[PDB]
């Protein structure tokens, strides 16, 4: 069998382990993780941004993460990444359609998924218009990842984006 | 779904043009306040120069007045605004058209309320159109150290420059202190002090700066009477101020004997919210009439108290109070925040929560 | 403590 192409900051142990981790997810044995299965665990029932994740995550766009997909998308929570990707998976967050920008659209929905009901659909629209304009420095109404940074980029918040393989 | 066009385009958006001075001032030098008022109401802006000169022009005509103004009734005192522009705009329509009708402003129009520079910049207009029948005094709030704790001095670099700001702290220095109202009425923001014992001691007063820590000048913007005004037991006439951590409290005794030796009727204040949107105090022994009336012009104070507002209409020997309530206003969120910074930390925790479960 | 809370 031809040998798997990835590109991580892992080592050999640590995509071993996270194999076994991923064979366990794999309830069918289909050989990639679906919806439901990530959904089968109950800690990510109440994860408004699940989908989100699994977006990012399916480079392919076919639906549903494989091995491959799976070790680059968890590679970016490394403690050996360095702060831009994980500013960077951030962005991509808000950033849809990835296409490189964050619009006006863009950033409502994102933001109704993580508000809910906390606040009104008038009120939520009218903080993204604010927002994007006082952001925007090129002036094409939409927000890039520099301009993103330059926003956020003194919160400190790739420091508790790590997790532990 | 759309992901680049607004979701909900009911919502109106926030106007990117800035106004010229072509088109706010006329031929004649003249403001066009309605003008004004409309571009305000969409959260619009203006050039920068433009602001500087509503700031400036109306700064000269407030350094030409008296520390203690002479005003005549008829005439509408209003107190606490806090930097709520569309409920300013309800209380033009409660109060009377400033096109024939004399105002008075008790001070603190900024801080608090997300649109301060737009009460400050519509209200320094209205006073460049009817420089001698609209007029401000000067709240505690009107200073360096105040607006820069709160809000005032973050919003202003936020919507346009601290160029502006500084412009606003010169103009707060030259506003007046204190009015005499139809030789009857002495109108402050917070009330009296040890060291003011007749309307002079307010006349040679240097109001052109940072109000001072401790003083008259400070106590006039200030003090606020007892929690049991008119039921006073150890008596005094002024005590520490432990709710503000400085200037007075003052008595009803206190009051009064102000009031006889100055031969005025009451005193009218601001500077304590309300929930009717004013409070008539004890009347005094001698008139039958309450010797201190606190005005609250804020309604449903910071989004929260549910409070009315009220402005006093002082015409024809009759005192009227109108209340009024709150108007719909756009959403800010606290202190300005945007949505980038204030969906982060919870996108990288909820981000960050899934994998390390999905890895447990 | 699942959505978003405005502070
Ligand atoms: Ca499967
Ligand atoms: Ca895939
Ligand atoms: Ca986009
Ligand atoms: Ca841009
Ligand atoms: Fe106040
Ligand atoms: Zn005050």
């Amino acid at each position: 069998s031809y040998p798997l192409e990835m590109c991580s900051h892992f080592d050999a142990d640590e995509i071993k382990r996270l194999g076994k981790r991923f064979k366990k997810l794999d309830l069918d044995n289909s050989g990639s993780l679906s919806v439901e299965e990530f959904m089968s665990l109950p800690e990510l029932q109440q994860n408004p941004l699940v989908q989100r994740v699994i977006d990012i995550f399916d480079t392919d766009g076919n639906g549903e993460v494989d091995f491959k997909e799976f070790i680059e998308g968890v590679s970016q929570f490394s403690v050996k990444g360095d702060k831009e990707q994980k500013l960077r998976f951030a962005f991509r967050i808000y950033d849809m359609d990835k296409d490189g920008y964050i619009s006006n659209g863009e950033l409502f929905q994102v933001l109704k998924m993580m508000v809910g009901n906390n606040l009104k659909d008038t009120q939520l629209q009218q903080i993204v218009d604010k927002t994007i304009i006082n952001a925007d420095k090129d002036g094409d109404g939409r927000i890039s990842f520099e301009e993103f940074c330059a926003v956020v980029g003194g919160l400190d918040i790739h420091k508790k984006m790590v997790v532990d393989v | 779904l759309s992901t680049t066009d607004r979701v909900v385009k009911a919502v109106p958006f926030p106007p990117s043009h800035r106004l010229t001075a072509k088109e706010v001032f006329d031929n004649d030098g003249k403001p066009r306040v309605d003008i004004l008022k409309a571009h305000l109401m969409k959260e619009g802006r203006l050039e920068e120069s433009v602001a500087l000169r509503i700031i400036t022009e109306g700064a000269s005509i407030l350094r030409q007045e008296k520390n203690l103004l002479d005003i005549d009734a008829p005439v509408t005192v209003c107190g606490d605004i806090h930097g709520q522009f569309f409920d300013l705009m309800k209380l033009f329509e409660v109060g009377g058209s400033p096109a024939n009708t004399r105002y008075l402003f008790l001070g603190d129009y900024v801080d608090r309320g997300y649109f301060s520079i737009e009460c400050v910049l519509y209200l320094w207009a209205l006073k460049i159109l009817y420089p001698k029948t609209l007029f401000l005094l000067r709240g505690n709030h009107e200073c360096r150290h105040l607006t820069e704790y709160f809000t005032f001095k973050q919003e202003c670099k936020i919507k346009y420059s601290e160029r502006v700001y500084d412009a606003c702290m010169d103009a707060f220095d030259c506003l007046p202190l204190a009015a005499l109202m139809n030789q009857q009425f002495l109108c402050v923001h917070g009330g009296l002090s040890p060291e003011i014992n007749t309307l002079d001691d307010i006349r040679k007063l240097d109001r052109f700066k940072e109000p001072p820590a401790y003083g008259p000048m400070c106590d006039i913007l200030w003090s606020d009477p007892l929690e049991d005004f008119g039921n006073e037991k150890t008596q005094e006439h002024f005590t520490h101020n432990t709710v503000r951590g400085c200037s007075y409290f003052y008595s009803y005794p206190a009051v009064c004997e102000f009031l006889q030796h100055n031969n005025l009727l009451s005193i009218l204040r601001a500077h304590e919210a309300q929930d009717a949107g004013y409070r008539m105090y004890r009347k005094s022994q001698t008139t039958g009439f309450p010797s201190l009336i606190t005005i609250f012009s804020a309604p449903n104070y910071l989004d929260v108290y549910n409070n009315k507002a009220a402005v006093l209409k002082y015409e024809n020997n009759v005192m009227n109070i109108r209340q009024f309530n709150c108007s719909p206003h756009p959403y800010w969120l606290p202190n300005f925040m945007d949505v980038f910074t204030w969906s982060l930390p919870f996108v990288g925790e909820k981000v960050t929560e899934m994998l390390v479960n999905v890895l447990n | 403590d699942q959505y978003l809370a405005v502070p």
